[PDB]
RNA sequence: GCCAGGAGGUUGGCUUAGAAGCAGCCAUCCUUUAAAGAGUGCGUAAUAGCUCACUGGUCGAGUGGCGCCGCGCCGAAAAUGA
């Protein structure tokens, strides 16, 4: 129930903009099915049963006929946006020769113009042979597929011909496992003949390759072939290096390369922390055969926190990845939430006394540093001034007293992380010929900085990303809702074409795995891009709640 | 909504056909399957059976789908609002 | 085919885009709003800008027609009484001052718009709308 | 495991090709890296030690 | 709301209807569905 | 109760990514009118719309609001059987 025509049709030019000319019409809506009519060749192939053991093709049962007839007319009428014969023929009211249909229609079909809607039902084997015939009639041969793009062994354009005498030049795709013929590469050549038992050579990372046996997955059993032709398709054994998307020419064959540069860009970011880091490198071997059988994902550690991160382009994707892990790799890794790099700063001018009045066994290393410290905008940078009130602190502390300002600014006072985006300054000090080393005033700077940042108005500058919601208006309003509900704030709404994209502030702590969320609120109308901006405060209470140990 | 002989065999969201039977004092009558008609000769026991079928398969279920007198459906967010 | 759909909007002078809901109203039109953009900007060459009302239409065989109108009185007061963005809040701060002639042109310009297509009401009318935007007045 | 010098990436895998040779640096410097391997492939633009420092054959195509 | 000793007419579209003995506060939205209990 | 007008400066100004009677601060109009407010509530991403307000058509007799006092009602659950 729900099996229809106008449904699908409407949906086509209402969800993309196609041109759904169809060529077959049903005999009985839901349960009441018995076969199809064909406004193409003007015939009514009808299947008198589900299994399809005894089918037929009698004319219209009485009520249809005229119905499909107008659509037949439509067919020829639409064919007026192509040649010259058909158009003028409908003008004449002349009958289309049964094969100019095959013409003008396969014309538009392969020309990406018309939408040869053939249809049917699977379980009740109906509406089948009509579309197999429709394959053998309207589905494009490699003769009609235009010059395939690519690069040279030098650097320009390419012309990959269907030529079964042309230079061996191929592509390959899938990396199959196998017991007997092991590593199996599923390939579609392009231009160039290849022998069973000869050689080849990878035209990517360069590797002379032995071709063992060309093969064709013939439905049930697999069929071993003598050769692969220029344009034909098949899978080969050997190629003990060939990965995926590799361009493969022969041993010679002007070492040409294929264009095809696709992208499995990151959209998911889930963390993973195995129990003890012994299981970890072990699972780096797990990944060693995970990242080497399935490209896609990116296994990138974070810098400002340990724990390798699993990034990728799919929710359930990453998840059944994790399943395969807890299946044939058995790892104990309490799948963690992604951590955050937290910088920090202040908002006040504090004057302090970095006085190191300490005369050890004579050498001291005493350093009285009088600094003024000033704070400025989050995004500015690090400042300091060559500020001597008159001529106090030696010119050998100048690039090394401020070190202890920098040095003691990798470890913040709170939970302790790099305190950034601040000015600083200085102003005075005290100096003594022997009783003072470079590092003495470096550490005077350490003391100075610690007191002047502990007592200086603490804060935490957690990072915040910009994000481009790529989606239409409906779910746009919806997601603007969500994003407000994600602690941050938006700030961008430029009306695009088939979409309307929203530039959005969202707080990196929040916005965790937002695709999973997004991929729902819009059902599926695209997504966004990770466009990181800058950092700002966590609204008071989130700062102290995080004060742990 | 079908009507065979005396009984009405409507088929709603339920996994089985709904089988009602016009009792003493009133008559139903199903013109087309998309809308049942009820000639009720008893204003009291009438709306009781209207409500019988309405409450047999209640409509509006968040988005839509069900049995409406004609009372304009109040919506609520469909594939959403369940975190 | 699409028969008669007159849809009018509020496109200011400078935006050369069919941005929604200009699409789902003038798409069922086949709108030469691009022609509205390059024949109305020059029509008001005296400033070539300001927010101006419009009216576009379709006649079966895809036939367009734009109909333009006049600038608004809060912009047509900002240019006059020397306001920048405004006199921040109508109950506190004031910039310029409206006398017995600036008001005259405020009504003159916008004669065929306000409400009453009559002069002897319009002046005082927007002179009150003046206080709604936050501009003081010299009274004589 | 060390490295053959300037021009790095290496992150966390690389298949750093355990090689051999200590110095007065890092209490170890034993079993060096190679650049080329599964990763690194030498200095972005190197004109000499291309026998480990990656870069193929500086064809400036001119 | 929904069942509490302090029943209000909240959004004016609600009524107090002393049905079946005790007080309810009915409207359109069943979210306002108080009760004197 | 029912039919219907339910307006124009306008998107008040201030804000603000936008705040359009309608998230928030000040405000604290004036006009076409019989009557329509710088707005009561829903709704929107903000507009849109729905909407009250207000006023006539119908109508034909009583209504809308606030306080007080008497008795109640909810408030009001525990252990063997009342």
């Amino acid at each position: 129930t729900g099996a229809d025509l106008w449904l699908v049709i409407r949906t086509m030019q209402e969800r993309l903009g196609a041109r759904p000319v169809v060529m077959q019409l049903p005999i009985g809506r839901e349960d009441t099915f018995s076969g199809i009519i064909d406004v193409l060749r003007m015939k009514a192939y009808t299947y008198g049963n589900d299994l399809g053991t005894d089918i037929r093709e009698i004319p219209i049962p009485e009520e249809y006929l005229d119905q499909a007839r107008e659509y037949h007319e439509k067919l020829v009428e639409v064919a007026a946006d192509f040649d010259e014969n058909i158009m003028l023929k409908y003008l004449e009211g002349e009958e289309p020769t049964e094969e100019e249909l095959v013409a003008a229609i396969r014309k538009g079909t392969i020309d990406l113009k018309i939408t040869p809607v053939f249809l049917g039902s699977a379980l009740k084997n109906k509406g089948v042979q009509l579309l197999l015939d429709a394959v053998v009639d309207y589905l494009p041969s490699p003769l009609d597929i235009p010059p395939i793009k690519g690069t040279t062994p030098e650097g320009e354009v390419v012309e990959i011909h269907p030529d079964p005498n042309g230079p061996l030049a191929a592509l390959a795709f899938k990396i199959m496992a196998d017991p007997y013929v092991g590593r199996l590469t599923f390939i579609r050549v392009y231009s160039g003949t290849l022998t069973s038992g000869s050689y080849v050579y990878n035209t990517t990372k360069g590797r002379k390759e032995r071709v063992a046996r060309l093969l064709r997955m013939h439905a049930n059993h697999r069929e071993e072939v003598e050769e692969l032709k220029a344009g034909d398709l098949g899978a080969v054994v050997g190629l003990k290096e060939t990965i995926t998307g590799d361009t493969l020419v022969g041993e010679d064959a002007p070492r040409v390369i294929l264009e095809s540069i696709e992208v499995p860009e990151p959209v998911i970011d889930v963390a993973i922390e195995p129990k003890t880091k012994a299981d970890q490198e072990k699972l780096s071997q797990a990944l060693a055969r995970l990242a080497e059988e399935d490209p896609t994902f990116r296994v990138s550690t974070h810098p400002e926190t340990g724990q390798t991160i699993i990034s990728g382009m799919g929710e359930l994707h990453l998840e059944i990845i994790v399943d395969r892990l807890k299946r044939e790799f058995k790892v104990d890794a309490n799948v963690g939430k992604p951590q955050v790099a937290y910088r920090e700063t202040i908002t006040k001018p504090v004057d302090v006394e970095g006085k190191f009045i300490r005369q050890t066994g004579g050498r001291g290393q005493y350093g009285h540093v009088k600094i003024k410290v000033e704070p400025l905008p989050r995004g500015s940078g690090f400042e300091f001034v060559n500020a001597i009130v008159g001529g106090v602190i030696p010119k050998e502390y100048i690039p090394a007293v401020q070190k202890g300002i920098e040095e003691a600014m990798q470890s913040g006072p709170l939970i302790g992380f790099p305190v950034v985006d601040i000015k600083v300054t200085l102003y005075d000090g005290s100096y003594h010929e022997v009783d003072s080393s470079e590092m003495a005033f470096k550490i005077a700077g350490s003391m100075a900085i610690k007191e002047a940042v502990q007592k200086g108005d603490p804060v935490i500058l957690e990072p915040i990303m910009r994000v481009e919601v790529t989606t239409p208006e409906e779910y746009m309003g919806d997601v603007i809702g969500d994003l407000n509900a994600r602690r941050g704030q938006i700030l961008g709404m430029e009306p695009r074409g088939n979409a309307q994209v929203i530039r959005a502030f969202v707080p990196l702590a929040e916005m965790f795995g937002y695709a999973t969320d997004l991929r729902s609120k819009t059902q599926g109308r695209g997504s966004f891009v990770m466009f990181f901006d800058h950092y700002q405060e966590v609204p008071k209470q989130v700062q102290e709640k995080l004060i742990k140990g | 909504a079908r009507l065979v002989g005396r009984a009405l065999e409507l088929t709603v969201g339920f996994s089985h056909p709904v089988v009602v039977e016009p009792p003493e004092g009133i008559t139903f009558e199903v013109p087309e399957p998309t809308r049942v008609r009820v000639s009720g000769i008893d204003k009291q026991k009438v709306g009781q059976v209207a409500a019988n079928i309405r409450a047999i398969r209640k409509p509006s279920a968040y988005h839509e789908k069900g049995i409406y007198y004609a009372g304009e459906p109040v919506r609520l967010k469909p594939g959403k609002a369940g975190a | 085919k699409k028969v008669v759909a007159v849809v009018k909007l509020q496109l200011p002078a400078g935006k050369a885009t069919p941005a929604p809901p200009v699409g789902p109203a003038l798409g069922q039109h086949g709108a030469n709003i691009m022609e509205f953009v390059k024949a109305f900007n020059a029509a008001t060459a005296n400033m070539g800008d300001a927010i101006v009302p419009v009216e576009i239409t379709i006649y079966a065989d895809r036939s367009f027609t734009f109909v333009t109108k006049t600038p608004p009185a809060s912009y047509l007061i900002r240019k006059a009484a020397g306001l920048e963005k405004g006199a921040h809040k109508p109950g506190r701060e004031k910039v310029g001052r409206i006398t017995w002639e600036q008001v005259l042109e405020i009504a003159k310009q916008k004669m065929p718009d306000l409400n009453t297509t009559d002069l002897e009401a319009a002046a005082r009318m927007i002179a009150g709308s003046a206080r709604s935007m936050g501009v003081e007045v010299v009274g004589a | 495991a060390y490295i053959p010098g300037e021009g790095h990436n290496l992150q966390e895998h690389s298949v750093v090709l355990i090689r051999g040779g200590r110095v007065k640096d890092l209490p170890g410097v034993r079993y060096h890296i190679v650049r080329g391997v599964y990763d690194a492939a030498g200095v972005k633009d190197r004109k000499k030690s291309r026998s480990k420092y990656g870069t193929k054959k500086p064809k400036e195509a001119a | 709301m929904k069942v509490r000793a302090s029943v209000k007419r909240i959004c004016d579209k609600c009524k107090v209807i002393r049905r079946h003995g005790r007080v309810y506060v009915i409207c359109e939205n069943p979210k306002h569905k108080q009760r004197q209990g």
